[PDB]
């Protein structure tokens, strides 16, 4: 038996068929992640993705920021919080311009059956090409992608300072 | 003896002979007449 | 096993063509061997010809140009090169008028040819501002 | 007319003498330009583009190893006679302890007798690192008469290697059946040469170093011990040390090799009163090496129907993930000079760099550990040594990908699959040494930051946030309870260095337990990091050798090319040897690093006094664990104080290693010339020079033209790596000669 | 005198420096026993170290207030053993390699193979030309006057 | 795109053309020099400026000459 | 000028220009560039003739 095989039989890819790219346990974890999640619009992805950013960000933050305590403070867990909406919204603003830079379409999966059809004889890069069917790939998913991330973004940090809080409190 | 005398005539062979004689005149002139500043005369 | 019987025998690289070669261009080489030789990707590494019609398809006309001229050492010449667009458009790129560029065929016409030889160019101070 | 050599293959003329360049088809036309002259010592030993049979390049290879060992007994006969002649051997004998060994005498010219150090016993000369005073004492060899007879025999033997090599290139020459025979060549080196060597010092030192060194260690002076080989003919001299030869051979032959205890013992440690390794566990050592060998030698199948094909076990070892696994490798390396020169040079410079780690961590030989700049020497020049091999071993592993290596022979093979998926490996690498590098070197710049700020207790220290290498730890206590739990018949540790007391000879500490903290943990990652950096630009260069997204067919352009043009948005640097280049760099850049903890380390760590009442006084003062963390503490408490005895040696003893420390300060600058300018500029400049000659008559007919692109890169490298590595010689031995 | 510069004869710092170096010289010849090499050695380099400065000290050379020889080459031939006689002496000697350099160059520029007999010296020749040069002061200043000096326009130029 | 000019200095060698990695010289007809051939540079969007062409040239400076000029990615040589 | 005579290059952009070079041969059909001349010292390219034309060429006396 050999477990490397080119990829979907096109030995010419960039790709390989390896234990790691096309397992099934590789499969079903991806296909679990809020990116790739089937039934989630882009605004559930965003909201996803921000709350469990959120949630890991805020921990290095506060842990071992420039106001740390090796006892529980106040003030160093909202440094910590603090530091990590602000990071949340670097991120959104480079999420934004991103979107603002990159697409130019506010409905996918159909304008390039479209162009494929009833032809596209324009100026192309918006009528033809156009890179990727999913609904992120659109200038309407993105933008409510990136609000899904900033609002997910916030509340996951302040659960997550509540659940430091706790922790420290209580245990 | 003829390519013999003639690889003693290349280059490298012939530099390194008259630079090691070179060396020997100069450092046997400053071991006769060491530490001189100026000209003798 | 592969997508195509024509494709050489080939377990795939990770060196061939990436997103680029499907929305911007990518070059496809065809040709016919006698016998299933050995010969080495330019990409990666070795595969096996097809006793019969072999087609490749690369990310650069170079990589093409580089599988001809290996295939050259195999007494192939009928190899070809196209440069094929996002959609199947579909162009014949090396053997331009079925005639190596490299020997004369009538039919071509010079370009970028000067009448003069270097020292005939023009002062670059008089070239200014156009 | 032998089956295994060819009769006068070669007239042996002078003929072709007299003809530089006859080895090369394009260089035997005679010179045109200057090129022709660097191009002529470039290829010299290229015997692969002289011949095009394998068999002319393996005769060629068979005798310059014949002239390279002949070198190199005619160095060791050197050395023995400058010992014997123009050393202090005989009084550093008597003195271990307070004579500084010293080898070479300088003549009174110029002023430069000032270079005589006083190295004590009624002596001046330059005081030697090189550690032969302490071999030499450890072979028995109580007399400079012996040293003498030594230098004899390396010069004797010298010429019977050049003989050797004038014989099987001219007279008898073996054919290529004979080379290929990797079965029997390493049946042969493991048993004969490996085994036997080691069985033939197990009774050098069983006869002659064990009964002479014990003598010496007792007290009794050099003039008095008997010669050595009485302890052979006389079964009484050395019968009274170790009172189990009056029972002779009668106990190896009926197995009851417990008599033998007395001189064949395993304790461990260190002794005690030289502080290196128990002659007796060195002896028992090399008996059981030479065992295991000899052992090891039949393995392959050779002439009989026993041992192994090397063939039918490569093949064997395929896999899933391996597809048809080392199948072909056998025919890679038995039709390849380049890759079996790849994969010795590899293992070559690992197992240098090893030699030089286990030298300090266990040192073997007497009055070598109170030695420190014996130590520091070796140490430095191994690991050096080794790093070299190493980018040689991967240069010519790019140089069999780019020559050697057949596309049709190595179908779906470890070879193959390998340069499948470079990418992969590239990319991945490339991650490992950011993160690395990344951490490492963040660290410690969070480290120098956070100190010029004020915020003490912001830094990466032991009294601030601590990352203790708690594996490492553990290992130093694994092997500090070994003896009697896991090697229950060791009497004491392997080494002092994981743990256990301060051995100390003379009020010189020997060995000492090397405590690991934080400031150990950044820099062992700093050496992962430039390790891996090296190992990528390697890696790269072999497994891009042949072919790239770039050029695709990088392995017509050769090994040894500059670029492929401007275009591509310029093709610099792509060829492999451009790669085995940036290699040295960033070897030179780790070994630097390595060689630098290892001194700072040992001199703030381990070596110093011991006061009788057992207080540890360092030669720095432990300011490594508290000052390596920044880079300002490199600079400052590293650099700029331990080069205080550099900069302040003129008028003294040590006033050359001042001279060698401007000298390679004036060459590494003067690299940069080579290594930041280029060729068209140099050209040009030349053109007004050869006007100014044909002006006045004197153009010469050999056309001068500007080194070539290759050739201006290897210079500047050359003169780097020169200059650096004389800058740090010359710091680590008058630093550690001072103090 | 020159330049505030005194002689070295009269230089308090010059006898410093000598009486410091044999102090030295003196106190490293003391750990050593008897008529060993090493203390012949020590005793002649302080022969030597004396003799040098007391050449030094008698050869109209000039000290400043470190105690050192100041050489003085201004072009004075009061002070002229100091930089105008070695002057002299290597531009007749440099003069000499340059001169029998060229010679050797134009000599072997007519032959068939003018490259080989770069490589592989003609060493008849070679010292033929080398023993020459003792004249290459009149030999230039013959060779400039009959044109055979310099060339003219086969030189070869650049484009612009 | 860069540009290459053909210069009559042309011998028609053809050592130019062999050389190109991506066909971008050719040899037509002439009348100009004895092999009665002239390289020509029909296809210089694929040039990728190597100048491996006047690498080959051996008249005296050149007949084939490359300018660098806009970049693309044909001519940046990137397969991605 | 005719095969052997000894030519001057005339042309400014020639790694022989203002040098003397030996003529292999004149073409005599209508070739742009018929003079084939020989030199002893090669070029940077390694080569060490040249075709040139009639009129970049001058005849050494
Ligand atoms: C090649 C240049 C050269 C020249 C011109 C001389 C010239 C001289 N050497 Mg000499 N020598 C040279 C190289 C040279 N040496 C070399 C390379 C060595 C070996 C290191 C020696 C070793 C040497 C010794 C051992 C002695 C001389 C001596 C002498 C002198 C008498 C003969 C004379 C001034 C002798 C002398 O004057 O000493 C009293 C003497 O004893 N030489
Ligand atoms: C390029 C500049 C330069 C100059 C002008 C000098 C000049 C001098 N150096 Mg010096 N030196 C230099 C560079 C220079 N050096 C360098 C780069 C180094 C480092 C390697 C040294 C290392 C050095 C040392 C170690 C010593 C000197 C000494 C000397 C002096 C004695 C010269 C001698 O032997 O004459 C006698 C020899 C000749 C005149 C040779 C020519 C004789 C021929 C055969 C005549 C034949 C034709 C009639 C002289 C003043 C010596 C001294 O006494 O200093 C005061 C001394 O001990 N130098
Ligand atoms: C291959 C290693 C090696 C190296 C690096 C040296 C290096 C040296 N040897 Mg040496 N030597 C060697 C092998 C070596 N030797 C061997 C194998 C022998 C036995 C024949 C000797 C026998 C020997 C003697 C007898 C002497 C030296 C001396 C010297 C020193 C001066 C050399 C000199 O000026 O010669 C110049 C050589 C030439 C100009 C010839 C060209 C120098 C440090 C001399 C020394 O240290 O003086 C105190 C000295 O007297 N050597
Ligand atoms: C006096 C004895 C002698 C003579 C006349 C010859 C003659 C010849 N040998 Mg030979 N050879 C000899 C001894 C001799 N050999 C010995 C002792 C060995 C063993 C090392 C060899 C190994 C050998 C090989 C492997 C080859 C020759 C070749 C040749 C031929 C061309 C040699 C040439 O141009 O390079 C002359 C080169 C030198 C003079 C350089 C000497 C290099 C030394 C060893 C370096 C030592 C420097 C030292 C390390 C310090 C460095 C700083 C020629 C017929 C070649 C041949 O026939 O193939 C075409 C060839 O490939 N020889
Ligand atoms: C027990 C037998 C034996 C021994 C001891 C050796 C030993 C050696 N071989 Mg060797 N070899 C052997 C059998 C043996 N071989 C066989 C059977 C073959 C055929 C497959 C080869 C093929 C072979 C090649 C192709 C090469 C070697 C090389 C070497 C040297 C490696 C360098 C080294 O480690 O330096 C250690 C050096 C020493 C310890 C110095 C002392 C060694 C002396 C010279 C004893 C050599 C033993 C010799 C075989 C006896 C023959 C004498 C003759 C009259 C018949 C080393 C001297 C390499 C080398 O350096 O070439 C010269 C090399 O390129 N060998
Ligand atoms: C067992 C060791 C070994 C052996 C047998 C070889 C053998 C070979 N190597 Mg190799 N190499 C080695 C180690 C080795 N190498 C190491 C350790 C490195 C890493 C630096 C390299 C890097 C390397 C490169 C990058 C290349 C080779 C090449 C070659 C081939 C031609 C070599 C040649 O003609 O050079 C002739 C010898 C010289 C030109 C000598 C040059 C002088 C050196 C550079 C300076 C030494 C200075 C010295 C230390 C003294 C300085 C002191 C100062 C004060 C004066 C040949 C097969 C070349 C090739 O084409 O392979 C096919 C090539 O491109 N090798
Ligand atoms: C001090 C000079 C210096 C530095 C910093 C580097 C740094 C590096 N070299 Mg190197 N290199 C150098 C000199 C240096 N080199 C020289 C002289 C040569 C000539 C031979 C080379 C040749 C060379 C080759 C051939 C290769 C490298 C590679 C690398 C990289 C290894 C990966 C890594 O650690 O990235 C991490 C980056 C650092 C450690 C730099 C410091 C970063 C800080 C500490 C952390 C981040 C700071 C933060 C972002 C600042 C933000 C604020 C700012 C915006 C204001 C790294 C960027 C390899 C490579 O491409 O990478 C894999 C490689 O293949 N180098
Ligand atoms: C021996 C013949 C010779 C002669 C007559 C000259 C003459 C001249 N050179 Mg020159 N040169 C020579 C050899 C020679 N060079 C060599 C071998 C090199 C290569 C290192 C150079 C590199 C060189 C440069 C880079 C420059 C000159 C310049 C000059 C001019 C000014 C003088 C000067 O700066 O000296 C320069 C002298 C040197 C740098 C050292 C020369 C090295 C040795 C001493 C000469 C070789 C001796 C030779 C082996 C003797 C063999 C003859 C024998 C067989 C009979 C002058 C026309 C300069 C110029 O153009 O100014 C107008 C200039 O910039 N030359
Ligand atoms: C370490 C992993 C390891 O060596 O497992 C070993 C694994 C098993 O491969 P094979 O069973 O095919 O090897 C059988 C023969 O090739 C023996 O070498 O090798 C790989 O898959 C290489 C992938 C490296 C991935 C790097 C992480
Ligand atoms: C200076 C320089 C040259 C010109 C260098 C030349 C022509 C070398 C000249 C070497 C002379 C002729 C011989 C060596 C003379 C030394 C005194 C000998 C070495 C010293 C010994 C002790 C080894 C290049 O050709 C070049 C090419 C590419 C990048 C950078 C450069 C570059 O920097
Ligand atoms: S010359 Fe220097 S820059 Fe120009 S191509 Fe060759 S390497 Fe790249
Ligand atoms: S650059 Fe020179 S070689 Fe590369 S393509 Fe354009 S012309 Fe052909
Ligand atoms: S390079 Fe110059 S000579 Fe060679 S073919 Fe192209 S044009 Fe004719």
């Amino acid at each position: 038996v050999s477990f490397i095989k080119p990829y979907r039989q096109d030995p010419f890819v960039g790709h390989l068929a390896t234990p790691i790219t096309t397992s099934a346990f590789t499969r079903a974890y991806l296909k679990v992640l809020p990116a790739y999640r089937p039934g989630l619009t882009p605004l559930s992805r965003g909201a996803e993705i921000g709350f469990t950013h959120g949630y890991f960000l805020i921990g290095p933050f506060y842990t071992y920021g420039p106001l740390r305590s090796v006892e529980f403070s106040l003030t160093s867990l909202a440094a910590g919080l603090l530091a990590a909406i602000t990071l949340l919204l670097i991120l959104t603003v480079g999420l934004s311009i991103y979107g603002q830079v990159t697409y130019d379409v506010y409905d996918n999966a159909l304008i390039v059956k479209l162009v494929r059809q009833m032809v596209g004889s324009e100026r192309t890069q918006d009528l033809p090409q156009i890179k990727g069917t999913s609904e992120l790939d659109t200038v309407l998913g993105w933008q409510k992608f990136s609000e899904g991330f900033f609002s997910g973004g916030l509340i996951g940090s302040i659960v997550a300072a509540v659940g430091i809080a706790l922790y420290s409190t209580y245990l | 003896m003829k390519d013999f005398l003639k690889y003693l005539s290349t280059a490298p062979v012939l530099l390194t002979a008259w630079l090691t004689f070179t060396a020997g005149f100069v450092i046997e002139i400053n071991r006769f007449y060491p530490d001189a500043l100026t000209f003798p005369f | 096993k592969l997508k195509q019987s024509d494709f050489p025998k080939f377990e795939g690289s990770t060196g061939g063509w990436l997103s680029a070669a499907k929305n911007e261009e990518k070059y496809v080489i065809i040709w016919t061997s006698k016998d299933a030789s050995l010969f080495e990707m330019p990409t990666g590494g070795t595969a096996k010809m097809n006793a019969g019609n072999n087609v490749a398809y690369f990310a650069r006309k170079e990589q093409c140009l580089a599988l001809g001229s290996q295939l050259r050492g195999f007494k192939i010449t009928n190899y070809k090169i196209f440069r094929i667009y996002p959609p199947l458009d579909i162009t014949l790129l090396h053997p331009f008028d079925g005639v190596f560029p490299e020997k004369v065929n009538q039919g071509r016409s010079p370009v970028g040819k000067r009448d003069a030889s270097i020292g005939g160019n023009p002062n670059p101070a008089s070239l200014k501002f156009q | 007319k032998s089956t295994i050599v060819d009769f006068n293959p070669v007239e042996t003329s002078f003929e072709k003498w007299a003809k530089p360049g006859q080895f090369s088809r394009t260089l035997a036309k005679g010179p045109k330009t200057t090129t022709w002259i660097w191009n002529l010592h470039a290829d010299a030993h290229d015997f692969d583009i002289q011949t095009n049979s394998l068999q002319e390049v393996s005769r060629k290879i068979f005798s310059a190893h014949f002239g390279q060992l002949a070198v190199i007994f005619l160095w060791l006969s050197g050395m023995h006679f400058h010992g014997a002649y123009f050393s202090n051997y005989s009084a550093w004998l008597t003195n271990p302890t307070s004579t500084k060994p010293s080898a070479q005498i300088v003549w009174p010219i110029v002023g430069q007798e000032v270079l005589n150090a006083d190295v004590g016993g009624n002596f001046q000369g330059i005081q030697i690192t090189s550690g032969f005073f302490q071999l030499w004492r450890a072979e028995g060899i109580t007399s400079e008469v012996e040293l003498y007879w030594t230098a004899v025999g390396g010069l004797v033997a010298s010429f019977l290697m050049l003989f050797a090599g004038w014989f099987h290139y001219h007279k008898a020459a073996p054919k290529l059946e004979w080379f290929q025979n990797v079965e029997s060549m390493l049946n042969h080196h493991l048993a004969g040469l490996l085994g036997l060597g080691s069985l033939s010092w197990a009774g050098h030192q069983i006869h002659i170093a064990l009964p002479i060194n014990k003598l010496l260690d007792l007290g009794v002076s050099p003039e008095e011990i008997p010669l050595p080989y009485e302890f052979i003919l006389n079964r009484d001299l050395i019968a009274q040390l170790y009172p189990s030869f009056n029972k002779g051979l009668t106990p190896f032959f009926t197995l009851n090799w417990g008599e033998y205890s007395d001189f064949l013992t395993f304790k461990g440690g260190l002794n005690p009163v030289t502080g290196g390794l128990w002659l007796t566990d060195t002896a028992h050592h090399h008996l059981a090496i030479a065992v295991l060998f000899i052992v090891a030698g039949h393995m392959y199948k050779t002439n009989w129907f026993l041992g192994h094909s090397i063939k039918t076990i490569l093949e064997a070892h395929k896999g899933p993930f391996t597809g048809e696994g080392h199948k072909g490798l056998y025919e890679v390396l038995t039709t390849s000079w380049h890759a079996q020169l790849a994969i010795n040079l590899a293992l070559f410079g690992s197992l240098s760099i090893i030699v030089a780690h286990h030298m300090y961590a266990m040192p073997p030989y007497p009055y070598i550990a109170i030695d420190y700049p014996t130590q520091l020497s070796l140490f430095t020049h191994h690991v050096w040594i080794g790093g070299f091999c190493i980018v040689g071993g991967a240069a010519h592993g790019a140089i069999f990908f780019v020559r050697d290596y057949n596309a049709a022979n190595n179908y779906n093979n470890l070879i193959d699959r390998v340069i499948r998926h470079r990418d992969a490996i590239i990319s991945h690498l490339n991650w490992v040494c950011i993160f690395l590098g990344c951490h490492s070197f963040g660290l410690y710049v969070h480290n120098d930051t956070m100190r010029a700020l004020g915020r003490s207790q912001d830094l990466f220290s032991d009294n601030a946030i601590a990352l203790k290498p708690i594996f490492a730890q553990f290992i130093q206590n694994l092997h500090t309870l070994a003896p009697g739990s896991t090697a229950p018949n060791a009497l004491t540790t392997v080494s002092y260095a994981f743990g256990g007391d301060v051995i100390s000879v003379g009020s010189k500490i020997a060995m000492m337990p090397i405590s690991l903290g934080t400031a150990d943990f950044l820099v062992h990652h700093i050496h992962a990091f430039t390790i891996h950096v090296t190992v990528l630009i390697l890696l790269k260069g072999v497994l891009y050798s042949r072919n790239s997204r770039l050029i695709p067919d990088k392995a017509n352009l050769g090994f040894r090319f500059p670029c492929d043009g401007p275009g591509r948005g310029g093709t610099c640097q792509v060829s492999a040897w451009d790669h085995v280049f940036l290699g040295l760099f960033w070897m030179y850049n780790s070994i630097s690093i390595v060689i630098f903890h290892f001194s700072w380390k040992m001199q703030s760590d381990v070596w110093g006094t011991v006061s009788p009442t057992g207080a540890v006084s360092h030669i720095t003062g432990g300011n490594f664990a508290q000052s390596s963390i920044t880079i300002n503490g490199w600079l400052r408490d590293f650099l700029w104080s331990q080069a205080a005895q550099v900069v302040q040696s003129y008028g003294s003893s040590l006033s050359a290693y001042g001279l060698i420390f401007l000298g390679a300060h004036f060459i590494w600058a003067f690299s940069l010339m080579f290594l930041f300018s280029g060729r068209g500029y140099w050209q040009e400049l030349i053109e007004s020079i050869v006007w100014a000659h044909n002006k006045l008559k004197v153009a010469p007919s050999i056309q001068p033209r500007a080194l070539s692109i290759t050739q201006g890169r290897a210079v500047g490298v050359a003169h780097y790596l020169l200059g650096g590595i004389g800058t740090t010689w010359a710091f680590f031995l008058a630093r550690i000669i001072s103090v | 005198d020159i330049g505030g510069l005194n002689p070295c004869k009269d230089s308090e710092v010059f006898q410093k420096r000598l009486a410091k170096t044999v102090k030295k010289l003196e106190n490293r010849l003391k750990k050593y026993e008897e008529g060993t090499p090493p203390q012949i050695a020590i005793q002649q380099q302080i022969t030597q170290t004396k003799q040098r400065f007391t050449r030094y000290a008698d050869s109209n050379l000039l000290c400043g207030n470190d105690g050192l020889p100041h050489l003085i080459t201004d072009g004075r031939w009061s002070h002229g053993s100091e930089f105008l006689l070695p002057s002299i002496l290597f531009l007749y000697i440099s003069g000499w390699i340059g001169w029998v350099g060229r010679k050797y160059i134009r000599t072997v520029g007519q032959t068939s193979n003018p490259t080989e007999k770069e490589i592989i010296i003609d060493v008849p020749l070679a010292i033929s030309i080398m023993t020459s040069g003792f004249l290459w002061p009149f030999a230039a200043w013959q060779e400039f006057l009959s044109g055979d000096l310099i060339a003219s326009d086969e030189t070869i130029t650049t484009s612009p | 795109s860069h540009t290459v000019k053909i210069y009559d200095t042309c011998i028609g060698c053809t050592q130019c053309v062999r050389a190109c990695p991506t066909d971008v010289l050719e040899m037509v007809p002439w009348d100009g020099c004895k092999a009665g051939q002239i390289a020509s540079a029909p296809r210089t969007e694929d040039c990728v400026g190597c100048k491996r062409c006047e690498t080959a040239c051996p008249t005296d400076f050149l007949s084939v000459r490359v300018y660098l000029g806009g970049e693309t990615t044909r001519s940046l040589g990137l397969a991605y | 000028i005719q095969k052997g005579s000894t030519v001057r290059i005339l042309r400014k952009e020639s790694y022989w220009y203002n040098e003397s070079g030996t003529v292999v041969v004149v073409d005599q059909s209508k070739v742009r560039y018929p003079v084939l001349v020989r030199f002893t010292k090669v070029n940077y390219a390694g080569t060490n003739t040249n075709n040139f034309g009639l009129n970049e060429v001058e005849e050494v006396v």
